[PDB]
């Protein structure tokens, strides 16, 4: 399986600078050419600039010409966007991906999954995560509902998983609200049998990259 | 640049009815000289890099349902999804790359029209882990009901409640095509030990009365 | 005309 990597979440200064990473990893490095594409708030998604792997050849977008870099180290399989000056704008998704591949020999289209830059003069913040446990009043159906609340983060984004991965039907991770204090706060839900509370174990995983924030919390009634 | 033009930008079928997005190129992306069009397909679900369905136009990339196809030449270009699946429901792009800059259009939206599903709802009264730290949130969760239209209302001690909650809606599930929604009220401790009913009474389609879910602090 | 170098994984002739 041929896969793009990208580093965590980051949020910096008006005016700074952001570096974002790409792993590449299960094809020939050197012979395809590594695109970054943004994708900004309520916008097209935005192509910046290719770089060819092998001899470091760039090509960048006339909107991004003055203050860009793209580069990529070969020993690591690994290539880089600089963005520099940030401005309000820029707050966005950014990808690498290996676009539209199409040889004679082969026809494939990689994406990384994405980083989310924010640029603000706020500090980061690490969340909070407390279990909303299953009880009486969280039945539906032979159904129990139990969650975490991810609260007092920023910037975004927190994510969560269940049971490291193994737990995915049912869950539902919502979109993050804005408080008035400019935090972020989530809620993470799964539905599962009301029968097992006693014998299974339900464990919430959440990152928040930015906060260096990993955490592990078991929800129990 | 060439500026790619979609439309409709959102559209909505019923499970297993056929789906067709236009996207329109603003110079041609044909060459008579090889007879290709410089045009590809992407679909985008929230959360997730887009994934490559159709290139060369109409060249479905291996792995893709045979239901999606692409057609046209030149400067009009046609996405078909010939029967909708539940896991179809995502935003659609086009992409050129004719010429530098890349370009890509501004989506279109598919949704799935299903029966209407009321709300399944739950309540959760604040961990005693956040009361040790001065704060207290309740939270009230909708769970997987259709429409997306729904209300929720607070109320502690039976008053109504202003300005004290946020609330925020998924989107439309890959299995069961439904939204669910959670909303939190957010008290200081303080103002938390002051009460004993905590409600949230919900409206929705499916219900043919508001429904109240409570507990006692 | 197409510009081959506007994303140089698109071989045209393939």
């Amino acid at each position: 399986q041929r896969q793009l990597v990208q580093s965590g979440a980051e949020v910096k200064k008006p005016g700074a600078s952001v570096k974002v990473s790409c792993k590449a990893s299960g094809y020939t490095f050197t012979s395809y050419a590594i695109h970054w594409v943004r994708q900004a708030p309520g916008q097209r998604l935005e192509w910046m600039g290719w770089i060819k792997a092998g001899n470091g050849n760039t090509r960048y977008s006339q909107k991004f010409q003055d203050r860009v870099t793209i580069t990529r180290d070969t020993s690591t399989t690994t290539a880089y966007m600089e963005l520099s000056s940030l401005r309000s704008e820029d707050t966005a998704v950014y990808y690498c991906a290996l676009l539209t591949v199409l040889t004679p020999d082969d026809a494939f289209d990689i994406w990384g999954q994405g980083t989310m830059v924010t640029v603000s003069s706020a500090s980061t913040k690490g969340p909070s995560v407390f279990p909303l446990a299953p009880s009486s009043k969280s039945t539906s159906g032979g159904t129990a509902a139990l969650g975490c609340l991810v609260k007092d983060y920023f910037p975004e984004p927190v994510t969560v998983s269940w049971n490291s991965g193994a737990l995915t039907s049912g869950v539902h991770t919502f979109p993050a609200v804005l408080q008035s204090s400019g935090l972020y706060s989530l809620s993470s839900v799964v539905t599962v049998p009301s029968s097992s509370l006693g014998t299974q174990t339900y464990i919430c995983n959440v990152n928040h990259k930015p906060s260096n924030t990993k955490v592990d919390k078991k929800v129990e009634p | 640049d060439i500026v790619m033009t979609q439309s409709p930008d959102s559209l909505a079928v019923s499970l297993g009815e056929r789906a067709t997005i236009n996207c329109k190129s603003s110079q041609s992306v044909f060459y008579s000289s090889n007879n290709k069009n410089y045009l590809a397909w992407y679909q985008q679900k929230p959360g997730q890099p887009p994934n490559l369905l159709i290139y060369w136009a109409s060249t479905r990339q291996s792995g893709v349902p045979d239901r999606f196809s692409g057609s046209g030449s030149g400067t009009d270009f046609t996405l078909t999804i010939s029967s909708l699946q539940a896991e179809d429901v995502a935003s659609y792009y086009c992409h050129q790359y004719y010429s530098s800059p890349l370009t890509f259009g501004g989506g279109t939206k598919v949704e799935i029209k299903r029966t209407v599903a009321a709300p399944s709802v739950f309540i959760f009264p604040p961990s005693d882990e956040q009361l040790k730290s001065g704060t207290a949130s309740v939270v009230c969760l909708l769970n997987n009901f259709y429409p997306r239209e729904a209300k929720v209302q607070w109320k502690v001690d039976n008053a109504l409640q202003s300005g004290n909650s946020q609330e925020s809606v998924t989107e439309q599930d890959s299995k069961d095509s439904t939204y669910s929604l959670s909303s939190t009220l957010t008290l200081s401790k303080a103002d938390y030990e002051k009460h004993k009913v905590y409600a949230c009474e919900v409206t929705h389609q499916g219900l043919s009365s508001p429904v109240t879910k409570s507990f006692n602090r | 005309n197409p510009d081959p170098n506007a994303n140089p994984n698109v071989d045209p002739n393939a």
